[PDB]
C-alpha cells in the first residue's frame, strides 16, 4: 500500500496473507468469507505470462496476522488448502476480466478477536455503495513505493471512481466485472495498492447494518499511486453467481 | 450471522481511526 | 526475511 498508514489490531480480521511454502515469501492477499473459504484474485495463482501457476500444496495462508514477517504466534493462525478454484471465464490473456479465486482450507480455522469473516454484497448492497465519490478501504502488506516492505499491515480509504475517467486513464478494455478507485490529481490526497497487494480486499461499512462488506478484490493497477492512474478491482456482486456456485457444490 | 462485524470494534461498538472518512463519503 | 514458522505446517 503506497500512502497509507499502519492498521489497527483487529481492524481487518478478514486479511489473509498467501504465502509461498518455499522460498518463504508473501505472494498475494486474500480475504476470509467463511470458516472454510479464502476469496482471492486469479492472478494470484494463475498467471502463465509469469509461468506462474500454483497448486495447493505450493501455499499456505496466514490469517489473523499484524505483522508482516513475524510468526505472531497465539494470535494468527495458518491453513493448508485443500483446492483452489479459478474463475473458469478469468482473462489473462488480454485484461484479467474476471480476476476472482477461491480456495477451501482442509480445515476450520477457529474465529477470534483477530480472524472474522467479512459479508459478500447482495444486488441491493452493490446498489447502494458502488457510486462514485463513496469510499471504500484497501488492507494489505504490499510495498509501499513502486520502486521498501512494511513492518505491519497497511490501510487507505479511496473513492470509487466514475466509470469514464477509469476507462479515459487506461488503455486496457475495462468490463462491467472491474471498477476503478483513488483519487484524482486534483483532489490532492493519494494513495494505491502496490505489489504485494494483489488479492487482497476492497470493503466498504454499510451505513444501513453497520456490517463490512467486500466490494472489490485488488486486481491490477499502472504502477502504484501515479497521478492519473487508478486502481481496478474486480467487481465480486457482479461475479457472486460464481461464488456461490463452487460453495454450494463443494462446500460440506 | 455475524459476518462483517468485527470483535474489537462493532462488537464492541469501538470505532476504529479512519471508518468515519467512510462514512461521510456515503452521501447520497 | 520472514520468521520461520512451525515444522508442522510445512
Ligand atoms: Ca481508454
Ligand atoms: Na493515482
Amino acid at each position: 500500500i503506497v500512502e497509507g498508514s499502519d492498521a489497527e489490531i483487529g481492524m481487518s480480521p478478514w486479511q489473509v496473507m498467501l504465502f509461498r511454502k518455499s522460498p518463504q515469501e508473501l505472494l498475494c492477499g486474500a480475504s476470509l468469507i467463511s470458516d472454510r473459504w479464502v476469496l482471492t484474485a486469479a492472478h494470484c495463482l494463475l498467471y502463465p505470462p509469469w509461468d506462474k501457476n500454483f497448486t495447493e500444496n505450493d501455499l499456505l495462508v496466514r490469517i489473523g496476522k499484524h505483522s508482516r514477517t513475524r510468526y505472531e504466534r497465539n494470535i494468527e493462525k495458518i491453513s493448508m488448502l485443500e483446492k483452489i478454484y479459478i474463475h473458469p471465464r478469468y482473462n489473462w490473456r488480454e485484461n484479467l476480466d474476471r480476476d476472482i479465486a477461491l480456495m477451501k482450507l482442509k480445515k476450520p480455522v477457529a474465529f477470534s478477536d483477530y480472524i472474522h469473516p467479512v459479508c459478500l454484497p447482495d444486488r441491493e448492497t452493490a446498489a447502494s455503495l458502488l457510486q462514485a465519490g463513496y469510499k471504500g478501504r484497501v488492507t494489505g502488506w504490499g510495498n509501499l513505493k513502486e520502486t521498501g516492505q512494511p513492518s505491519v499491515l497497511q490501510v487507505v480509504n479511496l473513492p470509487i471512481v466514475e466509470r469514464p475517467v477509469c476507462k479515459d486513464s487506461t488503455r486496457i478494455r475495462i468490463t462491467d466485472n472491474m471498477f476503478c478507485a483513488g483519487y484524482k490529481p486534483d483532489e490532492g490526497k493519494r494513495g494505491d495498492a502496490c505489489e504485494g497487494d494483489s488479492g487482497g480486499p476492497f470493503v466498504m461499512k454499510s451505513p444501513f447494518n453497520n456490517r463490512w462488506y467486500q466490494m472489490g478484490i485488488v486486481s491490477w493497477g499502472e504502477g502504484c499511486d501515479r497521478d492519473g492512474k487508478y486502481g481496478f478491482y474486480t467487481h465480486v456482486f457482479r461475479l457472486k453467481k460464481w461464488i456461490q456456485k463452487v460453495i454450494d457444490q463443494f462446500g460440506e | 450471522a455475524d459476518c462483517g462485524l468485527r470483535p474489537l470494534f462493532e462488537k464492541k461498538s469501538l470505532e476504529d481511526k479512519t471508518e468515519r472518512e467512510l462514512l461521510e463519503s456515503y452521501i447520497d | 526475511d520472514f520468521e520461520e514458522i512451525p515444522e508442522e505446517y510445512l
